[PDB]
């Protein structure tokens, strides 16, 4: 894939959402399938014991 | 002298209607009893946050 990008066949893109498919997300006027994208966070511990 | 006239905006062909209405409210021929006036309601579905 990295070889293809150098040749210009594939180029990275970052686009927005069309203002007609963005206003109606998860319901509203007769929409059927358009879930939002969400986030979150996890938090975990780490133990340690001494020796002699 | 006697009669009171009200114009029918959305009249069909040419009709004129005569009717009676006594001073006492009970002498009407048809009763229009309102129970509760317009009760406003507002909300927002969390699936899309769009006001309703």
């Amino acid at each position: 894939i990295k070889k293809q990008m150098e040749a210009g066949a594939l180029v990275e893109i970052a686009e927005g959402m069309a203002t007609s498919i963005a206003e109606l997300q998860e319901g509203f006027n007769g929409s059927t399938d358009n879930p939002w994208n969400e986030m979150g966070f996890r938090i975990d511990k780490q133990v340690i014991e001494a020796k002699s | 002298g006697k009669y009171r006239v009200y114009i029918d905006q959305y009249a069909k062909q040419d009709y004129f209607t005569v009717g009676y209405k006594g001073p006492n409210e009970m002498d009407a021929g048809i009763y229009y009893a309102p129970y509760v006036a317009l009760t406003p309601l507002r909300g927002s579905d969390p699936k899309n946050f769009q006001p309703v």
